[PDB]
């Protein structure tokens, strides 16, 4: 009858396509290309002028639906996959742009973790979404997301970018156009993403502990490979640096916090009957989880933290299984929204319509009244 | 008669070369039609330092490339390496451009400055070319492009009249 | 003898060209600093600027004579100011070789590509046109069989096209 639209906005990338198709049609990055502009500006931003955001969202949606969808969304429904705890200011702006400017029939602002759970096809699961800005945890038990049990450290893609920028600046080796360290003050983000995808090798638990021991009073430094760059300035990036950048994601000491500890804190907050099913079904999604050799380092670190005396008195013996999804780790949240929209013309009714928005005021966020 | 060919410009292969009425070949131009023919449209303005080279020998046993072409009101910008491109009428080539092997430029096109049109790149009608690797930037306006081409043709005719021999 | 040197093309200083070499119209071959060396079957296209680096300093000498390899297809408007080149190297149009270089055999430089000063390009690797030193796209340009056969076909088409141009006159 009518295949609905699926959107999954974010600061780094944006998964978008049709509901029903196994995986999206395209994934253009969040930034936009403007005429007479030095650098490309990011679309998804927080704490900034309302009318400017509205114009930025219109500009991104306009370049999206022609290239991605090849259709007017005026014919059929939309599924805007907002991550839970995405600012209400930003949701209101999205609601305005979809109804006032474009005039869609319906919209939906559903959470990312519940839809990622629909892909697995199980009702209870602990979920971790390691995106660009934050690494958010949220356990779901029998459909309902357990909200007060949660956690989100500023330790996703953006933290890894900042650490790469710091460590490369400290130890730099650029070719002539050899020596000459710290010539350029900063480096672009698109290049630094390509370095993370290709170079950064994720270490094991025993290797990670050896690196942590070396930092505070050297084993397994290799391997190292150079990275090519434009304008005839190749830089000889090292092997110990990229491993040290990955290590800060799992660094426990002096914060009592990490990607692994965040699941345990979420499990601690959850009730006793819910506890065991969440431990059995531990789902990992998001952008940072696509890194090579990540799921072992997490599961081994999780287990090491359970062996510690502080978590034995509550958790103890637990079968931590990581049931992986059908689609890739970044594109699990989108696939869930595509499942939610395509199949059920019935569950399209619960979402907010154009008729309801004009008279009322806004889509209902999880708040009072 | 009306075609204002400059003194510094060179037109190798006069029989193969072809210049329509109201043309304008700027200084230091190179219309090399030794191997193959070169067809220029009416009111076409070839800017300075433009290398109009022939695409192929046309002696290949199978799949010989198309020599050269240029539609009417063609605004060829300066330093533009035009080679093996069938330019549709009213095509606006950018400055420091580069055309590929058998590249089909459509009517009312707008090639950007410092562009590189690849081999067998069929550009669509009423569309701005963009990117380091050739791609569709956005749809161009019909009225604005026609008015700019008319203004460029009038300005080229004034320079064609005086100060070149 | 036995090299298609055009009348409009300019040569200067010492320049020893190989057999079946094709110097196109308005091609600059300024070899005043050092003795230029062109390989056999090397096609220099129109508007090309062949320069040399001033050399012979006692401590850290700057350069030596730019030796171009055999079957090297230099495209139109290509800059080659002091760069060591290998056999079967296809430099695209509007390119720019660095002040010192070591372009290996079976190469394929992109259009509008700035080749690096003091940078040796590896054997079998096609350069992307825009941002310099792009590692991607080096399979179809293999070091041989794939690129050696393609360069042999390119040398045959260049020789056939030059023979047709020489026949026309």
């Amino acid at each position: 009858e009518k295949t609905a639209v699926v959107i999954d906005l974010g600061e780094a990338f944006t998964k978008c396509g049709f509901a029903g198709e196994t995986g999206p049609r395209c994934i253009i990055p969040s930034v936009i290309k403007k005429a007479g502009m030095p650098k490309p500006i990011k679309v998804v931003q927080y704490n900034i002028n309302t009318e400017e955001l509205y114009s930025y969202l219109k500009e991104f949606i306009h370049i999206l639906y022609f290239r991605h969808l090849l259709v007017n969304p005026r014919d059929r429904r939309v599924v805007v996959i907002e991550s839970v705890l995405c600012p209400s200011h930003f949701r209101e702006t999205l609601t305005r742009v979809l109804f006032k400017y474009f005039e869609v029939p319906s919209v939906l602002l559903a959470p990312s973790h519940l839809m990622a759970l629909l892909t697995l096809g199980i009702n209870s699961a602990m979920v971790l979404d390691c995106g660009y800005r934050e690494s958010l945890v949220l356990p779901i038990y029998e459909g309902i997301p357990v909200l007060n049990c949660w956690g989100a450290l500023p330790l996703g893609g953006k933290a890894l970018h900042k650490e790469l920028e710091t460590q490369l600046l400290e130890q730099c080796t650029v070719d002539t156009g050899q020596s000459l360290p710290s010539v350029m003050g900063s480096i672009p983000e698109g290049v630094l993403e390509d370095i993370k995808v290709r170079t950064c090798f994720v270490s094991d638990l025993t290797r990670g502990l050896k690196i942590q021991a070396a930092k505070f009073n050297r084993p397994s430094p290799p391997p190292n490979v150079d990275y090519p760059l434009d304008g005839e300035k190749i830089l000889h990036v090292l092997g110990s640096i990229r491993d040290s950048v990955v290590e800060i994601l799992f660094e426990q000491d002096n914060e009592e916090k990490s990607v692994a500890t965040l699941i345990l804190d979420s499990l601690m907050q959850c009730p006793i009957d819910t506890r065991k099913q969440l431990a059995e079904n531990l789902v990992i999604i998001g952008g940072t989880s696509m890194l090579p050799g990540f799921l072992h380092r997490l599961l081994a670190e999780i287990r090491y933290l359970v062996e510690k005396p502080k978590y034995k008195k509550t958790l103890g013996t637990k079968t931590f299984r990581i049931h992986t999804p059908p689609a890739k780790a970044n594109c699990v949240a989108w696939l869930g929204g595509a499942i939610f929209g395509a199949l059920q013309d019935i569950l399209g009714s619960r979402s907010v319509s154009k008729e309801y928005y004009n008279q009322t005021g806004r889509i209902p966020d999880w708040c009072s009244l | 008669s009306g075609n204002k060919v400059s003194r510094q410009s060179v037109l190798c292969g006069s029989q193969n070369i072809v210049l329509n009425g109201k043309t304008i070949v700027m200084n230091d131009c190179i219309i090399r039609g030794d191997l193959a023919n070169v067809r220029v449209g009416r009111h076409c303005v070839v800017k300075s330092r433009s290398v109009i080279r022939p695409p192929f020998k046309k002696f290949s046993k199978g799949v010989a490339f198309f020599p050269l072409h240029i539609g009417d009101h063609v605004f060829i910008e300066e330093d533009c390496v035009v080679n093996a491109a069938q330019i549709g009428s009213y095509v606006h080539v950018g400055k420091n451009c580069v055309i590929g092997r058998r590249c089909v430029l459509k009517d009312c096109c707008k090639i950007l400055d410092n562009t590189v049109l690849p081999p067998e790149t069929v550009v669509p009608p009423f569309t701005v070319f963009s990117g380091c690797p050739g791609l569709f930037s956005g749809e161009l306006p019909e009225c604005t492009q026609e008015l700019m081409i008319d203004v460029t043709k009038s300005y080229y005719q004034k320079f064609l009249p005086l100060t070149q021999v | 003898p036995g090299a298609v040197v055009c009348v409009e093309s300019e040569i200067r200083g010492d320049v020893t060209i190989g057999p079946r070499t094709v110097i196109h119209p308005k091609a600059r071959i300024i070899a005043e600093a050092g003795p230029i060396v062109i390989g056999e079957g090397n096609l220099i296209e129109e508007q090309a600027l062949i320069i040399n680096a001033h050399p012979d300093n006692i401590t850290p000498d700057a350069e030596k004579p730019m030796i171009i390899g055999t079957n090297n297809v230099f495209e139109v408007g290509c800059y080659s100011q002091a760069m060591k080149m290998g056999d079967n190297n296809v430099i695209e149009s509007k390119a720019y070789v660095g002040r010192n270089v070591i372009l290996t055999s079976g190469c394929i430089i992109g259009a509008c590509c700035n080749l690096n000063t003091f940078e040796v390009i590896p054997e079998n690797t096609v350069i992307y046109g825009a941002d310099c030193l792009r590692r991607v796209q080096t399979e179809r340009p293999q070091p041989q069989t794939l690129q050696l056969d393609f360069l042999m076909k390119i040398l045959p088409n260049y020789h056939h096209l030059k023979k047709t141009m020489k026949g026309s006159s």
